[PDB]
């Protein structure tokens, strides 16, 4: 989930935008 | 716990500008 | 307009405390 | 929704509640 | 009215940030 | 107090810091 | 040090909305 | 004090709840 | 006024978050 | 510059890159 | 990472209200 | 930098004005 993928590196704002609906 | 749990806050705010108008959904 | 975008994201940071470990959809 | 509702009049953590999954 | 609720978020923020390892009461 | 005093007019950190303990 | 800081930081908002009208105490 | 109880462990809503005037 | 003064303090967060390593002058 | 721009409408995220360095 | 990143949001904030209307620079 | 002297160390007010323009 995103607190596994970006609570231990820092999610660029393109990853970021994988959790947007 | 306490980081996991802040961090959370920082991610949903970034959450909030990356999407827009099409909003998110944040499952902790 | 500014004043809604500025809200949003403080109800965001809202219902991130409110909702816990169940999470959200954000949709505005 | 959420935003006609809660930037007209402030929600309070029981209203907010029921926008939670 | 949502205005002053925002401002108050804020408020908080500042004071924390001035009043350091002295604290503060926030009554509204 | 602190709503309607710093909420109408931007307060600087010296009028905050009236409101520390 | 600056992990209790920022720590207080989200304590300090997160108060703000549980107290609501009442208001709250912050001491470092 | 609370940054004991609350930043070594997550308070819930209701365990801050002890911290308002 | 108030008003922009918050208006401020997102902007400079959203300029945190888009900006990344390169970093950038506030100037209001 | 920045605040008459973003405080007046919703800048995009690519209207507020155009402030970094 | 992730801590000098959230590290930053705040450094952010506590630099936009030290500085008032001079502004600040950000480089991380 | 800032983040060399703040994030290991909590900066006061007046040490974080000499990131001020
Ligand atoms: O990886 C992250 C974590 C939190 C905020 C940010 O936007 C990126
Ligand atoms: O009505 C609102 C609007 C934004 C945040 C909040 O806690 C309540
Ligand atoms: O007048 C104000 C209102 C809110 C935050 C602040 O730093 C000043
Ligand atoms: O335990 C905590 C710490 C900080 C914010 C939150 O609200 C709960
Ligand atoms: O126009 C704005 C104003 C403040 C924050 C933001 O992301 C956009
Ligand atoms: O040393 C710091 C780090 C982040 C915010 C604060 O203002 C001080
Ligand atoms: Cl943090
Ligand atoms: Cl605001
Ligand atoms: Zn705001
Ligand atoms: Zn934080």
């Amino acid at each position: 989930g995103i607190v596994e993928q970006c609570c231990t590196s820092i999610c660029s704002l393109y990853q970021l935008e994988n959790y947007c609906n | 716990f306490v980081n996991q749990h802040l961090c959370g806050s920082h991610l949903v705010e970034a959450l909030y500008l990356v999407c827009g108008e099409r909003g998110f959904f944040y499952t902790p």
